[PDB]
């Protein structure tokens, strides 16, 4: 395995790329060679701690390190012309940053908030401050410190600096906060003890019955016995929300159904009541070894999710199916307009967000396409809603506190967000302002799974880059 | 190859007489064999191993002499290496004949599908394409001063390049006129549109818009001076406008693709200057610019072919000029201008590219449309099990010679060593192109070569290969430092939607694609989930045709209502006030509306009001089609309503039908059986017919009956005969119009079910190409009369893409009521008679019906039993149509029955008192009897107490005895059963004999029934636990029928309609009547029953279909099936079946599909029990 | 739980580096426990309290039971010398796996250069390749010499 590290990183990087190709002149390409090896260290050691440095693990090879290799002995030798020198300011930065965002690297990336932090790391890196003798590679570094540009102008310089990087590596030099180190580090923790577990369940092979009846009859008690379906009238056909909260307690009941009568016959199996069938021992297998059944699974979750967990989500899931039930047999229209859900719990968050688009289209007499979603996070107990404002709890903002609805970057994993309150508004032309920054709301802590994308404050004078670096996200269930 | 054809003895001397010599020996040699065909014998021939070893020698010399030929031949014209040997070989001899030559251009040429010549064939004048385009050369070619093909076919690409290059010269010359002349004249730019190929078209409106934007740029330099760039989006904006115009008035085919293709390109134009626009670019030189594709065309240059250079970015190409036809331009999304830049950086990195992603993304697509867009041959290879490496190398050398382009489409189909070798061939190809990018080589006198064919192959600089891979993978190790990957993703449904409604007419094009695409997300999301919705790309497709349609259909209207009154004519102004909201949303619910549930019309509504508020839609209806589709539901015995009358639901669906068929060609029927949907069709057939005048014909065809190799042809794997299956023989059929029938509607109307295996083949038939392909190679198109229809009961097992290929009807349950079936069987009943006031017969019948109309009602007593005894529980899936059509048999037989009695008893015929009694009475039996013979004693008492409860009818005065045990005699007045048992003596020579059969009530009870459902010929079928007496009790009928002969099948779980076939040609014969081909028993006189031992075992398809099932239904449906050995219809004269299966909850019985349930009533015969065991035994 | 409460100086351990170093005494037992007994329960508290410091309390387990230098020798470079020289047996194969993104040639060109060794190298992906190392197989498994495949 190569040996992780951004300094191991650059010094295979810098080993890899020829000696005389670095000495070609002009003598900026050493400078743009040092430049190129420290982007494409940062990016393969985010890879690392995904999902936070990047959505998904893509494959930053040494393919593009080559392409980048290529462009910019390309266009550094066009613009240069054989010179032996030429001015930071004559480089095309702007076609090395859009090639390298487009081509080289960003051909990879799919995922537009992937793109957005690439072209964030290009346009800090690839600029003329570069060439300045205080220029920051890194800022806030190891609790307190910033990564200076190294002042040499040749190979050996930058190889010398490279050697003398210190040991002690924190995710602050790539731009993460430091706790994605212990992110990292408990769920490696987690899957040594599921690896320890595979393996003793092994030398276990070498009653079962009893304990799986013990779990299946704890699943049944913590699972809700029922769940009400609501009532379709032509009042509230037309009603949008009152549609998506029908085709909620639908779902949510057959498959409360589907795994109650699941439950119930592995534990007649266990008891001797009833035999294994092809479906019930497959189920009896997967219920022993912990494993999600694909049956059960119906609504997205997250990777690996446990059965407990699953059973826990769903049972929580369906008191809240419950709780908006009883609001529409209470009123299916204005309860079902001012009930604070939870968008964790929905099974497609998605459409929620959806149907309130469609609920305040028919209440404005407008477009659907005519919405623009604006969030604001309020703090009053039970506060009153708009015409247009919704109310979602449960959504937890993570890496940053929202105090005032503006944002500041936080050293804490998340922060909750009581009463987010969605509201639509008519979209308007307005330029994007410099100050508001746009965060994904992903569905869970996996993030491959996106539901809309918010538009906070930053407050102070927060750097909306910093954000895009630290990789803030709201998530809908934890 | 010497004595195939005649040519090439002159082509080849010396080695076609050493070849004559050779085959002399050879052929006495094997006269030799002949006379002693021992193999001792052969071995034994004096020298006969020196002898073979000398002919292995010559011969091998004389082959290698003319590959040295055909290679010396295929380097004097490169382009020849795309062709096979035996191709290039037929290619040269013919050289005089080029006739036979026209066949091959396309393989070697990109576009050139044909050469036109002159009269006497003498010089060449010009090229054409697959789509009839026609290049006519600056200079002819003569064929006459250059009579070697090799030294003609190199005029003939070079004129075409030249001839190309003037004629972009020209068209640039006029566009650069257009420009200066400010607003363009409709009929100017038509003009020159017309004037000038596709092609050149594209490309002189590119060059122009990109030396507007330079100029433009050029201009604002150094200042805020916007004013030129929003004059050239204002100026494009303006031309897409008129382009909608044009497209939307009457062109020819041609020239509407040509405009297609300007629209797409001007789509892409304004985007960019969008884009530009919005970025505030300064000056030509910022990247922002230089990163979307530049042509730039020079006048002064000297090389004609060497004057327009398309640059983007660092790359810069040059236009290779190879005529491409009339090809579809792909929408150019952000996304496909950044696969552009990527694989454009490649190019010029002289790296091949090498996209990668989900298949659907169109990668190769991409990979193609950017080729043409530089102009050159891009060849895509395919992989998928078709691949080959022999005739590799050979194209491989080919690319290299002549500059094309290869793309390998799903790379990693290929097996292992195919893959090792051709990666291997790939990986040296591309390092000598790598070897052009070094600066110590001359590259003013570099001629790299590649070491290919083990020979040296001057690999020309323009050349490029691209391996297109799907993940699921990873590029080989070996060429992974020589390709760049590039991942691609679904393309923008915004812009192709923009793209095709502009290309459609619609000036308001960018706020409807920025409206429906959303849309049809919120139907694909808020709609429920059924299995036969799409709303797709192909749906939005069908939906903006469609639009199109309709706005044309407004525009032709207004046009004649203005031309019958006496105000003028303007199409401009009437397309200028017409809503294109409204005919968008007009479409959209003609399309889908047809489709939905009924719980999802409101819904789609709610949603479209949603997306477009403030716009209705309100049906037309067709009065013309509305009164024939009456008078043939009045001659057919249906019900006809106007709208929330009885029959309203069905004449809407038929409607919906026929407007489903005006806008696709391939469309579906889907509904639950017993909907209605074989009748819509039908009906809808008759009218259209009765109203247009163009006869209609249905051929209709099972297609899960017969398996897919006969019902698609098969070439048989030696001396490639091919032979024509039951779909490719009708479409060839149609194709010939031998009896005229192109000028008729036919529709092949696949009843049956789509599973993913037989319509693969149909997919193509079913996409906008409408060609059959086939493995011997002939190509059927799809004749514009002919509509492919399905009439399936679900899509459970439908794959995606018939889903979206085929237009939809979803026929529900409640579209065909029990009033409407009510009213039909008492209308046949009224009007056909029976036996054939026409007959005392039919008098007999027109008194029954009116006898039984009270109870044929929407709230009469056979609605109310019927609703009960779906209430109860049966054996078999109840359905409504199988309790319907056995209680219509029974009342049949009971006016059978009447007659019978009229017939007994001449002197006094049946009086109306009597007959009132004895059909009232008989309702009730036949009721009792269809609702609760298929269910167990219990339910039938339950049953009958009900019809005790909620009758009018007397109905027998017993105490405690069930009705069900009660026969209604020809006299009104009720009978027990029991009094039709006798106490029978068996004799001792036939104690348990096997055919011996002790009267008991339950005897007496099912051969009175099963008598008159064999009477009726109807497909009855029992049930029972086993060792019930099925087989005796339908044995004892057919000893009480005269002439009946039985033929017993017992099916297992492994009996395709393989055995039943068997059967027919065992115990009848295919007589080949006037009328057509009949199939009857080889006995004259007595019926054959099929009696079925086991009808539910036979094992289900992958898809959930009994193949032999399925043909009884369609034999018992439509009275016979086709012979895979003729493709022929052969309708069954006298074959009944029966069945005697187990109850489904038995272990290996599947149940049987509703479709075939529908015909076969069913009986349960259950065990005797502890009385009637101790009788019988 | 109580004596997580009463414990003032818990929330400096909890809010620690390295809290696995320096787990506070928050368990009951009758008699003193074994040093693998301590490394257990500290074990479980590390794993209740912080999990992402579960790594560490296991290596200071595993230090612990099987000797603190128990897993030092991974620390330590590849002594492929060694591991040639002996304890592998000449039909044994040595499938040198490298996670993708990675060459270990260099490692076995390095170690044939270091013991004066002649060493075929060869690329297994070329169908010529195939023949190449059957041949090259064949001449040293009696020649005695290296053979690379790749
Ligand atoms: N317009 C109509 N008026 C009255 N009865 C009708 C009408 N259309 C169909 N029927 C009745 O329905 C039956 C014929 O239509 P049916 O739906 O059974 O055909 P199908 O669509 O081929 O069936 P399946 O879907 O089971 O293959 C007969 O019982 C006929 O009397
Ligand atoms: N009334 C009866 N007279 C004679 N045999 C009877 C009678 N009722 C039942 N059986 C016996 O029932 C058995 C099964 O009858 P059969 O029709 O062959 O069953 P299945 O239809 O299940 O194959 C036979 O042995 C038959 O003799
Ligand atoms: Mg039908």
């Amino acid at each position: 395995e190569p040996p992780p590290g951004v300094k191991a990183n650059m010094l295979r990087t810098f080993s890899s790329i020829p000696v005389s190709r670095i000495c070609k002149s002009p003598n900026e390409r050493a400078r743009l060679y040092f430049l190129l090896a420290w982007f494409h260290a940062i990016i393969q050691e985010r890879l690392r701690y995904a999902p936070l440095g990047w959505s998904k693990k893509y494959e930053f090879g040494e393919s593009d390190l080559r392409s980048a290799c290529d462009t910019v002995d390309t266009w550094l030798d066009d613009t240069a012309k054989g010179r032996q020198n030429i001015s930071p300011d004559k480089i095309p930065w702007s076609a090395l940053k859009t090639l390298m965002a487009q081509s080289i690297y960003g051909g990879r990336v799919d995922n537009e908030f992937d793109q957005r932090l690439l072209n964030t790391f290009l346009e800090r890196l690839f600029t003329t401050r570069s060439f300045d003798s205080e220029f920051k590679l890194a800022c806030k570094v190891d609790g307190h410190k910033d990564i200076q540009m190294p002042d040499g102008i040749r190979r050996e310089e930058f190889v010398q600096w490279v050697e003398l990087l210190p040991d002690t590596q924190t995710p602050s030099w790539l731009g993460l906060p430091n706790n994605a180190e212990r992110v990292l580090l408990t769920t490696q923790g987690v899957d040594m003890i599921s690896k320890m577990l595979k393996m003793q369940m092994l030398e276990d092979e070498d009653a079962w019955m009893r304990t799986l009846h013990t779990t299946a009859s704890n699943w049944l008690h913590l699972i809700p016995q029922t769940l009400s379906h609501l009532k379709r009238t032509v009042e509230n056909i037309k009603d949008p929300l009152f549609r998506f909260f029908e085709r909620e307690v639908k779902m949510g009941a057959k498959l409360l159904q589907d795994v109650r009568q699941d439950l119930a016959d592995v534990v007649q199996v266990c008891e001797g009541k009833k035999k294994q069938t092809n479906y019930l021992r497959t189920l009896i297998n997967e219920l022993v070894k912990g494993i999600l059944p694909r049956s059960w699974s119906h609504y997205t979750v997250p990777a690996g999710m446990t059965v407990i967990q699953w059973v826990s989500d769903f049972s929580e899931r369906i008191k809240q199916l419950q709780n908006i039930s009883l609001a529409a047999a209470s009123g299916g229209a204005k309860e079902l307009k001012n009930i604070h859900v939870c968008l964790g719990g929905l099974f497609v968050p998605e459409a929620y967000i959806t149907a309130t688009r469609q609920y305040v289209a028919q209440a404005n007499s407008w477009s659907l396409e005519e919405l623009c979603l604006e969030v604001n996070v309020t703090t009053s107990q039970g506060a009153t809603l708009d015409a247009c404002s919704f109310g979602v709890t449960g959504l937890k903002l993570q890496g940053a506190t929202c105090n005032n609805n503006k944002l500041s970057l936080s050293n804490a994993i998340s922060t909750a967000l009581p009463l987010t309150q969605l509201r639509w508004v008519k979209q308007t032309n307005t330029e994007k302002k410099a100050s508001v920054v746009t965060l994904p709301v992903y569905l869970n802590f996996t993030r491959a799974d996106l539901i809309f994308t918010v538009d906070f404050e930053i407050a102070t004078k927060e750097d909306p880059r910093s954000f895009y670096e630290r990789g803030v996200a709201v998530l809908c269930t934890e | 190859i010497f004595t195939g054809s005649a040519d090439i003895k002159h082509l080849l001397p010396v080695e076609t007489q050493r070849f004559q010599s050779i085959s002399t020996e050879f052929l006495a040699l094997m006269k030799k064999v002949s006379k002693s065909p021992l193999v001792m014998d052969v071995l034994n021939i004096q020298g006969v191993q020196r002898s073979l070893e000398r002919l292995a020698d010559l011969l091998g010399k004389i082959q290698k002499a003319l590959g040295e030929y055909l290679e010396r031949e295929r380097s004097s014209f490169p382009r020849f290496y795309f062709v096979g040997d035996e191709d290039l070989l037929e290619i040269i001899g013919n050289s005089k004949n080029v006739a036979k030559l026209q066949k091959h251009f396309k393989k070697m040429f990109a576009g050139v599908s044909s050469i036109i010549l002159n009269e006497d064939n003498s010089v060449v004048l010009g090229i054409s394409s697959r789509e009839g385009e026609e290049v006519m050369f600056k200079t002819p070619v003569s064929i006459t001063e250059h009579p070697k093909i090799n030294e003609w076919l190199t005029l003939v690409e070079k004129e075409m390049r030249v001839t190309l290059a003037k004629l972009l010269a020209e068209s640039v010359t006029e566009v650069e006129i257009f420009g200066k002349a400010t607003s363009i004249d409709p009929n100017t730019y038509i003009t020159w549109i017309d004037k000038y190929q596709a092609q050149l078209v594209v490309l002189s409106a590119q060059i122009a818009w990109s030396e507007n934007v330079e100029t433009a740029l050029s201009s604002m330099g150094g200042g805020g001076d916007a004013a030129p760039l929003h004059s050239v989006l204002s100026n494009v904006e303006v031309t897409l406008n008129v382009l909608a115009d044009s497209v939307l008035m009457e062109q020819p085919p041609l020239r509407r693709r040509k405009l297609e293709h300007l629209i797409t390109e001007l789509v892409h134009q304004r985007d960019v200057t969008r884009s530009l626009i919005k970025s505030k670019i300064d000056n030509a030189k910022s990247f922002e610019w230089l990163s979307q594709m530049r042509f730039y065309f020079d006048p002064k240059q000297t090389d004609v072919l060497q004057q327009l250079s398309i640059q983007m970015a660092n790359a810069k190409f040059n236009y290779g000029f190879e005529y491409l036809g009339v090809q579809d331009k792909l929408v150019q999304t952000p996304l496909t201008d950044r696969c552009y830049l990527t694989m454009t950086q490649a190019l010029e990195a002289r790296l091949g590219g090498s996209p990668f992603g989900p298949a659907g993304t169109g990668k190769t697509e991409s990979v193609k449309a950017l080729g043409h867009q530089l102009g050159r041959f891009v060849l895509v290879f395919n992989c998928d099990e078709t691949f080959d490496f022999q005739a590799m190398g050979r194209i491989f050398v080919g690319l290299c010679q002549v500059g094309a382009w290869g793309c390998f489409d799903e790379f990693n189909r290929l097996e292992e060593r195919m893959l090792s070798a051709v990666s291997q061939q790939v990986q040296c190809i591309q390092e000598a192109l790598r070897e052009h990018s070094n600066p110590n080589y001359d590259k003013t006198s570099a001629p790299i070569t590649c070491e290919l064919l083990n020979k040296q192959v001057k690999v020309s600089p323009d050349m490029a290969i691209f391996i297109t891979m799907n993940p699921g993978s990873n590029l080989p190790d070996n060429l992974k430092k020589l390709f760049r990957s590039l991942a691609m993703t679904k393309p923008d449904r915004q812009l192709i939607a923009q793209v095709m409604l502009y290309s459609q007419g619609f000036r308001t094009a960018e706020v409807l694609a920025n409206k429906i695409v959303p849309f049809f997300k919120l139907c694909d999301e808020q709609l429920s989930s059924q299995s036969h919705y799409d709303f797709g790309l192909r749906a939005l497709k069908s939906v903006l045709v469609s639009a199109g349609n309709v706005k044309r259909e407004r525009i032709q209207k207004i046009k004649r209502e203005k031309e019958e009154r006496g105000e003028a004519v303007d199409e401009g102004e009437i397309a200028e006030n017409l809503p294109e909201q409204e005919i968008l949303i007009q479409s959209v619910c003609e399309t889908m509306v047809p489709k939905l549930v009924a719980e999802d019309i409101p819904l789609l509504f709610s949603l479209l009001s949603d997306v477009f508020p403030g716009v209705q839609y309100h049906r037309g209806e067709m009065t013309a089609l509305r009164e024939e589709l009456k008078k043939v539901c009045q001659e057919m015995y249906l019900t006809y309503g106007d709208g929330e009358e009885v029959g309203g639901m069905w004449v809407e669906k038929v409607l919906q039908l026929y407007q489903i068929t005006q806008i696709n060609h391939g469309l579906m029927m889907v509904g639950p059986s017993g909907s209605g949907k074989s009748m819509a069709w039908r009906v809808l057939l008759k009218a259209l017919e009765r109203l247009e005048g163009v006869e209609g014909v249905a051929h209709i065809i099972d297609p899960k009956a017969i398996s897919k190799d006969h019902l698609y042809g098969t070439l048989d794997p030696n001396t490639r005969e091919w032979t024509d299956g039951l779909f490719t023989h009708v479409l060839r059929k149609i194709i010939d119009s031998v009896r005229g029938e192109l000028q008729k509607r036919q529709w092949i109307v696949f009843d049956g079910d789509v599973d993913p295996e037989w319509v693969e083949n149909l997919n193509s038939v079913l996409d906008d190409n409408k060609l059959l392909t086939l493995p011997n190679g002939e190509r059927l198109s799809l004749p514009p009369n002919v509509r492919i229809m399905f009439e399936v009961q679900d899509l459970k097992y439908a794959t995606l893409a018939t889903v979206s290929r085929c237009g939809m009807v979803w026929f529900s349950e409640d579209v065909l009521s029990t009033d409407m079936i009510f009213n039909n069987f008492l209308a046949r009943l009224r009007s056909i008679p029976l036996d054939e006031a026409a007959s005392p017969m039919l008098q007999i019948q027109r008194d029954a019906a009116t006898i039984m109309q009270p109870y044929f009602t929407s709230n009469g007593l056979v609605t109310k039993a019927l609703e009960h005894a779906f209430q109860l529980e049966h054996i078999m899936d109840l359905t409504r149509l199988r309790c319907l059509g056995s209680l219509f048999s029974m009342l049949h037989q009971a006016c059978r029955n009447v007659a019978q009695y009229n017939a007994n008893h001449p002197d006094f015929p049946m009086q109306i008192e009597q007959l009132e009694r004895y059909i009232q009475r008989y309702l009730v039996y036949a009721i009792l009897w269809s609702l609760s013979g298929d269910s167990r004693l219990k339910m039938r008492a339950e049953l009958g107490e009900y019809i005790r409860r909620i009758t009018t009818v007397p109905l027998p005065t017993a105490p405690n005895i069930p009705i069900i045990d009660y026969e209604v005699s020809i006299s009104g007045e009720w009978s027990p059963w029991q009094a039709k048992v006798p106490q029978i003596e068996v004799e001792t020579h036939k104690v348990a004999a096997p055919d011996v059969v002790v009267p008991t009530l339950d005897t007496v009870r099912h051969e009175a029934l099963l008598y008159t459902w064999l009477a009726e010929h109807k497909p009855l079928v029992l049930c029972g636990p086993p060792g019930s007496g099925k087989t005796m009790t339908l044995f004892s009928a057919l000893r009480a029928l005269p002439d009946m002969e039985v033929v017993g099948l017992n099916f297992s779980s492994a009996t395709t309609p393989e055995l039943l076939l068997k059967t027919f040609d065992h115990y009848c014969e295919y007589r080949r009547t006037p009328n057509g081909v009949v199939l009857a028993p080889v006995q004259l006189g007595k019926w054959l029953v099929l009696f079925c031992d086991e009808i539910n075992l036979p094992d289900m398809d992958k898809y959930g279909t009994q193949r032999v099932i399925s043909f009884i239904r369609q034999m018992v449906e439509h009275g016979g099936f086709y012979r895979t050995s003729d493709q022929t219809w052969v309708k069954l004269e006298r074959i009944q079946f029966v069945g005697a299966c187990n109850p489904p909850t038995d272990p290996g019985r599947k149940p049987l599909s509703h479709r075939f349930l529908r015909h076969v009533p069913v009986v349960y015969v259950d065990y005797p029990g502890p009385a009637s065991l101790t009788q019988i035994y | 739980i109580a004596k997580v409460q009463a414990d003032e100086q818990f929330g400096i351990w909890l809010d620690s580096s390295s809290p696995e170093q320096t787990v506070p005494y928050l368990w009951s037992e009758e008699t003193p426990a074994t040093p693998i007994g301590q490394a257990i329960h500290r074990l479980l508290l590390i794993q209740a309290f912080r999990p992402d410091r579960l790594l560490a309390m296991a290596h200071m387990f595993v230090s612990t039971n099987l000797g603190e230098s128990f897993m030092s020798i991974m620390e330590q470079p590849l002594d492929l010398t060694h591991i040639v020289g002996t304890e592998v047996k000449p039909n044994t194969p040595v499938l040198m796996c490298s996670v993708p993104g990675y060459d270990a040639s260099g490692h076995v060109e390095d170690l044939a250069a270091e013991q004066n060794t002649q060493i075929t190298s060869i690329a297994i992906g070329s169908a010529e390749g195939f023949n190449q190392a059957d041949k090259a197989i064949n001449t040293a498994v009696k020649s005695g010499r290296w053979v690379m495949l790749k």
